[PDB]
């Protein structure tokens, strides 16, 4: 495998979590508010099936 | 926040687990 330098694209690197949070709350914040009501699920879930109400 | 809130509300890790109104009342009368 081949590898090489570029200048215009290594003006501000981010770091791979910088690349995940520029587009996890914007262009892809649906998948965040699903997988939020998935987490909302599973505390209110597991909790009514194992504790004495 | 809000399924905090049912986790504070219902109170999963048991916040209240380890815990003199008289239900008789009398009254006098007299003679019948």
């Amino acid at each position: 495998f081949i590898t090489s330098k570029i200048w215009d694209g290594a003006l501000a690197e981010n770091n791979h979590i910088s690349s995940i949070g520029n587009i996890m709350y914007t262009n892809y914040n649906v998948w965040l508010i699903l997988a939020s009501f998935i987490l909302l699920l599973a505390m209110v879930g597991a909790i009514v099936i194992t504790i004495k109400p | 926040t809000i399924g905090f809130v049912y986790e504070l509300g219902h109170d999963a890790l048991k916040v209240h687990s380890r815990q003199l109104k008289s239900s008789v009342v009398i009254s006098y009368l007299g003679n019948i």
